[PDB]
């Protein structure tokens, strides 16, 4: 039983830490894909802007 | 003057110099013999839409008036035809030998001039019937997802018409012409061509076309409704007209607005889809239901024009491809989808039967997702998780096969009347099945009095015939 | 004098006048032709001026379809703005946006009073500044949103989330009692919604107090644009004259400025942020100001503001933010959930719960609600993986509360029978309060969490678990 | 005279002004041909097709060429037709560029044979075959996914670099030296590396004989890649419509075509559209692809090949082509990466087109339990991210465990990709396929491990490599 | 914002080009003149102050636009509150972590100074 | 991808309307023109060759832009370089997996063809 | 640049806020109206920023060397101007809030200039 505590508490140990270098590489990923939303969006809207405006 | 001269011509589109006492809306003729419509009365000069090609059309050409805003033929002779959206036919059968015609562009019944939606119309479909019921009068949305059954729910619908004394107009707006000769051997087959008529703007044709072809049909069809007729109107890929008009505005310089659509863009539909209605008794008691129908590219429903579309109708029908490919089929959400008359479009006994179903399965859908993380449950929550999936199971539905309202209405009520709660979930289906047949064999005047009374049947009755069924009955 | 037509570009319209007396900027314009030959129709139209050009020329709004007109027609210029009846002569009938009524009951006399669309807004000294409470007998409201008596409420809302069902319950559990008039005016919303209104109304009875005003989702705009201002008037009539109370519905306020946008360009102006008019702020001012409360009366208004995407940062809803006394924000997610009516408990501001008037009893039970609803959004994300099971020993005991309050903050509506197979409910602000501080004391933590679900009073909870057999 | 002069040039844009009353019809060819009669000029040999009207006796047209060394006042013929190409036996074994001149340089096409012109109308309501029979490929994901329709239309949608010239090469190797009817390959704003060593491909073949070819590539200006594929449709309709043959007709890229116009409508004049577009993107791609279809009299296969511009499927070229095609394979780089080819995603495949009939008994309930268990193992990917494979449950993990094999398994070894690797290819009838994915998903195999059923054919296949593996 | 909105609103109907979201170029400018006149005079020029708060209301949190963009880079600090700590029971609700002040220390009392580090 | 850069500023200042990033509808042809004219001659043309290795410039490594994407269906092939191994140390940094050569496996000389694949 | 080329010695330059120079230069463009790029900016940006850090530079007689502090404008080192400006840079010098207050000043951790001038 002693043997199989320390068993258990390492095995936490050691899928929490992947668990956390995991979630840490998505949140990398989705603030890139975040940052290009952004980005065209605000292309979008003064591209749309400037078109109505040169057609008027 | 009555006549002017083009001094442009390109991708449709015409400018006219004269044309002194030309209105608004008129139809104009070409020397060509091709024919046009006056959008725009400049100070100068007028803006015409080209109605058919233009490739023979050149500057300098000669332009008459014709003294008729824009119209359209209607009456009994288009009934089982194939039409263009001027109602000249394509389907090669001779003249259609109408006798008159109606504006395509007409002023939509007042608010006095209406009644409550208060009769149904049965598509067969028993998770439509049941969860968002469809009446006449109404307009509902059928938006889909390529590979999902959403062009198939309005063709059943209109098939499963065929004794119920509807007339139909099927709408093809931007379509690929063999899908439309397709639709047509299709209801020929079930002689619902008969009553269907039909108008055709396939993609190869001018963007103006396009843009006509819902006002023809719904012209087409009011001809009928304030004959004291019911009228079922079916519009097909109704966001290639909203890019018919957003190229048409463009072509004649007018600025464009969100993304590159017009500020006209909601009006466009606003205009289409309130023509539909229930008369009210004073006025004859006619009625036109409208179906559109939208497909969307991986399940967006926050598209501008389907939003649009939806603000305008009386409830929408979603269909998910992921619950396609899970296995419920139809794959109809229940939670996203409504029904804005609901009850009201349902005969006596399905309301008695099924008034709480979706409420019921959508709080149900919530229970189930909550319940994965859920270490623990207990009595009551298990019940109506077991319920639920219960319900599920009854709901799917093979495309293709419909069902009766009648038999629709005893088999919810086994459901809801705990009848199968001892049934295993897997053999369902096959209980529906074999039960519809000892229906048929042994409950003639259950189901003959559901038919004629529109009511529930004796209850006691019911649940005797129920319970002899489920002796009968073998589980696996 | 005459004038004459010399543009048509679908609802905009240009008059030529020509002895130099142009007509003034929102004046009504009138176009009767009788036509004069077989390729004519007859025309009676009318139009709004907009804006003056060079050349002796104007811009106008036309207040219905333009199909027909054709260039030379001759223009009558009415020297005033558009003007409608005022006085009982409006009770009980239902008008058009020219103030014609569209009910088959006659017509209005030639002499009757008759005021004018167009006015400014009542001034800074002359302003009501009290508050008292309004109870509309629905729970989450009357606890998390509290209307103010002679205030401004709107119902935010994206698409199918309830904005109607809400308006047309508030009707019905406000309107029999109110001791005043009440006007509604439709604004580009459903025909088949006005007329089963109108018609509710008139079983019911209270449509003998009822002035109506509709302008719906076939019209031009403009009459999208100047319904809400026919219906203003009216309202402002027995405000001032009669000093009466006064009960104001606009349904989907959102098409005023909607209408607004789909004109502008055709008048000529360049487009603003997400293609609105650049005069939004300015014309939604307009109106939002002058519907208001006075010393010499009050006027009561709820409006449905419609969110384009349930985007709130959208120009049109952030703008009606700054004029509302209270707000009440519906949710797609308890909609899809099916908890109805599907009020956002929190974004509410609760504002009037402005903590004197609820502040003993009610407001420590309101703001202990919104803190337990506040922790179960945060462990939402954290419940799915690692939660239900850590949380199940200490976050548990909030979730299990959370859950049954967000089920009991629902109710079933009177005018929600076709939906729901149930008759409706009115509960009174006490037991409200009374039922969420019992169910906060864990005096049902043992009730299932589905019997909560669709009910008023927390006996009835009590009562539909018996039935369910616990 | 029937003769006029240039009034401007902007790049592929020309004006061209004409005496009165005898301007040219809309789509006519105009001829500039232009000696350099003196050391500041150069000699020109153009052919423009008119556009629009603009009125006072101008009309804009727009350039086959490139319009460099243009000069204000050059005199400027109309031939009174449009462009009119040769058609006929004469064709067969010939390549040819966007005009119908032979570039093989087997010599002339004789002055005096039959051509056509390349704008015509499509054909009507009353003429069209509406008939669904299958077309077997021998590629299992297509055959049990997406499976292509006999005389319709196939949409092979990807990004840059993902496999759709390989997959259209693989679908030419599998049909074309069976056919027995005529073919036409079209090669539209490709690489003219790719349409030189496709027809030594060809050449060889003899498959040539028949099949050969136009090309309109990444080199030419916006004016030839508008219409080369106008061309190769009316050398396609004639076989059809004048002899009654079925016909195959390949295209190596139709979103270049809509690419081509977008970069013209800006210099004709006319506003953008959504993300740059021209207006009128909808209407010149139906008139296109509204003719190419069948008819009573013979019928048309068409494959196309549709790049997405980036991995953006909402794109409006792409989104608009959809709306015309009879099956539909999407590719990924997200599969291209994880080393599955062809790379397509099972799930969108026109999954309506396979359903109903053919397979609807026996081949459809493979196909369901198919995308079901895809559907599913997509579903779990999410929670698989962070906490991997420990948290599932032991049911949730056999679907884990039975997607990954019907995942690897849908992957093939192509004929075509045997000069990448030295792996010979394979071709799978649809009962092998059916057969195998049956077995799979009963679970007989739930012992291999999944690398042997990578870049395998038949089932049989799979147990052979994880022996070779040493299982 | 509001103030903004106005003179864009003036700016469109002269006729002026539109900026980022038909904001005119001069938009930046406008707030800088405004928020620049707030000084501490010095001791020759009589010593007398000027301190400006400007105030915002957000919608969720969210202060991407472009005004409130522009007006936290002229200002000198900015104090948050979030409907998240004011929901949990924090109130006034200041998100402590995410404000700021520049002139911080140098504005305190010699007490407040020893033990505001602290805390 | 700064010549696409400087070809987007001239088309902006004439006016020409922008798409996907601002860029003109051109640009694809802008690269192709340049690109389609390198070539190995046939034994007719003299047998000459010319061999383009054009560089593009990422911003996170996203191969998904626009100017990457065009530019990727170009050419024969393309070289990946990754940042983290060239910071690792690793500075002829070629990620083996994204990277390939569409037409250079048949012009290897057979010696190095003999030890390729086991690498 | 006086004292480079006529002095002949090195010189330090320091500017505050790039940053803030890249934005006056898209408040122009948009006063003089012209159309926007990508992200609103103006489009010639890049020549802008060049042409004012292309002389920066050591000649045969002298040498100006730049600091200059970048604002990121949403913490997106994508975002066009600091990309345009990190394609001069040479170097870079980053500091801490937690060395300050550990008492280690400079206060220095400047990792990316190792790669390139080192
Ligand atoms: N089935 C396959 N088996 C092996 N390798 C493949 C396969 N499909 C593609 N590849 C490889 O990946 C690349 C895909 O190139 P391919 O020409 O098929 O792409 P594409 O989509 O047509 O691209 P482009 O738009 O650039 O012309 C080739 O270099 C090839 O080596
Ligand atoms: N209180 C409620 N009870 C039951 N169903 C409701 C309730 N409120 C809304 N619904 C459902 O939502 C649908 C749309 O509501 P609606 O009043 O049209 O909202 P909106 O005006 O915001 O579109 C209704 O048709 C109904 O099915
Ligand atoms: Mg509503
Ligand atoms: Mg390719």
């Amino acid at each position: 039983l002693l043997d199989a505590k320390a068993s258990e508490h390492a095995a936490r140990m050691t899928a929490m830490k992947n668990a956390t270098d995991n979630a840490n590489e998505l949140i990398r990923t989705l603030t890139l894909s975040y940052n290009r939303a952004r980005q065209a969006a605000i292309t979008q809207e003064i591209t749309e802007i400037v078109a109505g405006a040169n057609a008027l | 003057s009555d006549v002017g001269t083009v001094i442009q011509v390109g991708d449709g589109i015409a400018r006219a110099h004269g044309l002194d006492n030309v209105m608004s809306g008129e139809l104009v003729e070409f020397a060509n013999g091709v024919m046009g419509m006056a959008l725009n009365l400049e100070e100068n000069n007028v803006g015409i839409v080209i109605l058919g090609p233009y490739t023979g059309i050149k500057e300098g050409d000669e332009v008459r008036r014709t003294g008729r805003i824009m119209e359209v033929p209607v009456g009994e002779a288009l009934i089982g035809r194939v039409v263009n959206p001027l109602g000249q036919p394509v389907d090669g059968l001779g003249p259609v030998e109408t006798t008159e015609t109606r504006p395509i562009e007409s002023r939509a019944p007042g608010v006095m001039d209406r009644r409550s939606v208060h009769e149904p119309l049965q598509t067969g479909i028993k998770a439509i019937d049941a969860l968002v019921p469809i009446g006449r009068g109404q307009r509902e949305l059928i938006i889909g997802d390529r590979q999902t059954g959403a062009a198939s729910v309005a063709i059943d619908t209109i098939i499963n018409q065929k004794d119920q004394n509807m007339i139909s107009i099927y709408v093809a707006i931007g379509q690929k012409e063999s899908t439309v000769r397709t639709v047509v051997e299709t209801l020929r087959k079930h002689g619902a061509l008969d009553y269907t008529i039909v108008v055709t703007a396939s993609a190869s044709q001018p963007a103006p076309l396009l843009f006509l072809a819902p006002y023809a049909g719904v012209a087409m069809g009011e001809y009928f409704m304030y004959k004291g007729k019911h009228v079922l109107v079916v519009y097909a890929a109704l966001s290639k007209q909203a890019a018919a008009y957003r190229e048409l505005s463009l072509l004649l310089r007018r600025p464009p607005g969100r993304e590159a659509y017009p500020g006209d863009i909601f009006y466009l539909h606003s205009r289409l889809l309130e023509r539909a209605a229930k008369l009210s008794d004073a006025k004859g008691g006619g009625s036109l239901t409208a179906l559109p129908f939208v497909e969307t590219q991986a399940g967006d429903i926050s598209a501008y024009i389907p939003t649009n579309v939806i603000s305008i109708t009386d409830g929408q029908i979603f269909l998910q491809s992921d619950l396609f490919f899970s296995g419920v089929r139809p794959a109809i959400n229940a939670g996203l989808s409504v029904s804005r008359v609901g009850g009201a479009a349902q005969i006596k006994a399905m309301k008695k039967v099924a008034g709480t179903l979706r409420l019921d399965l959508a709080a149900y859908r919530e229970l189930e997702a909550f319940a994965q993380f859920g270490s623990d449950l207990d009595k009551a929550t298990q019940a109506k998780l077991a319920r639920g999936a219960r319900t599920v199971e009854v709901l799917k539905q093979d495309l293709h096969q419909p069902i009766p309202v009648e038999k629709q209405v005893l088999i919810i009520y086994a459901l809801t009347r705990g009848f199968l709660d001892d049934i295993p979930v897997e053999d369902v289906r096959r209980f529906e099945k074999e039960f519809y047949l000892f229906l048929d064999q042994n409950g003639q005047h259950l189901l003959e009095h559901i038919r004629t009374t529109k009511d529930l049947p004796n209850e006691d009755d019911l649940n005797k015939a129920i319970e002899a069924f489920k002796k009968t009955f073998v589980v696996s | 004098t005459r004038g004459r037509v010399i543009q048509v570009m679908g609802p905009v319209v240009d008059v030529k006048f020509e002895n130099g007396h142009l007509p003034a900027i929102y004046n009504a314009l009138k176009i009767q032709h009788k036509a004069r030959n077989e390729n004519e129709v007859d025309i009676d139209l009318t139009l709004e001026v907009a804006l003056h050009l060079g050349d002796d020329t104007v811009r106008t709004i036309a207040m219905a379809s333009t199909d027909g007109l054709i260039r030379g027609m001759e223009v009558i210029d009415t020297g005033a703005p558009i003007s409608v009846p005022v006085g009982e002569v409006t009770l009980g009938r239902v008008f058009n946006v020219l103030g014609e009524p569209i009910d088959l009951e006659g017509d209005i006399p030639a002499d009757a009073r008759r005021d004018p669309i167009h006015r400014p807004a009542p001034k800074f000294e002359e302003l009501a500044t009290e508050v008292e409470i309004l109870e509309t007998g629905i729970k989450v409201v009357d606890l998390l949103a509290p209307y103010i008596k002679g205030g401004k409420i709107g119902l935010f809302g994206g698409a199918g989330v309830g904005k109607t069902v809400l308006i047309q319950e508030l009707i019905h559990n406000i309107a029999q009692e109110h001791g005043g008039i009440s006007v509604f005016a439709g604004v580009g919303e459903r025909t088949r919604e006005g007329n089963d209104l109108y018609h509710e109304m008139k079983d019911s009875g209270v449509i003998s107090k009822t002035a109506m005003v509709f302008g719906q989702m076939n019209e031009p705009p403009g009459a999208r644009m100047r319904v809400a201002l026919t219906g203003l008037t009216m309202a402002e009539y027995f405000r001032d004259e009669q000093g009466q109370d006064v009960l104001l519905f606009i349904d989907n306020i959102f098409r005023f400025t909607q209408a607004g946008s789909e004109v502008s360009a055709l008048l000529g102006r360049m487009p603003s942020a997400v293609g609105y008019q650049p005069t939004l702020a300015t014309e939604m001012g307009q109106l939002q100001e002058r519907i208001t409360s006075t010393a010499k009366g009050s006027i009561t208004s709820i409006q449905a503001i419609y969110v384009p995407a349930d985007d709130y940062t959208d120009p049109a809803p952030a703008t009606t933010f700054s004029h509302l006394d209270a707000t009440t924000n519906l949710e797609r997610k308890l909609a899809e959930m099916g908890i109805y009516p599907a009020v956002d408990p929190l974004a509410s501001t609760s504002r009037a719960l402005a903590p004197e008037i609820v502040g003993e009893e009610h407001y420590q039970v309101a703001r202990k609600v919104q803190q337990t609803l506040q922790r179960y959004k945060e462990l939402q994300d954290i419940i799915a993986i690692l939660g239900m099971d850590e949380l199940s020993d200490e976050d548990k005991l909030v979730v299990h509360r959370a859950r049954r309050i967000q089920f009991f903050l629902s109710q079933n509506f009177h005018v929600a029978e076709q939906f729901t197979g149930q008759p409706g409910s009115y509960v009174p602000v006490k037991e409200t309060v009374r039922g969420f501080k019992e169910i906060l004391e864990g005096k049902y933590d043992h009730l299932p969490e589905d019997a909560f679900r669709l009910v008023g009073r927390i006996e009835e909870v009590v009562e539909k678990a018996k039935a369910m057999g616990v």
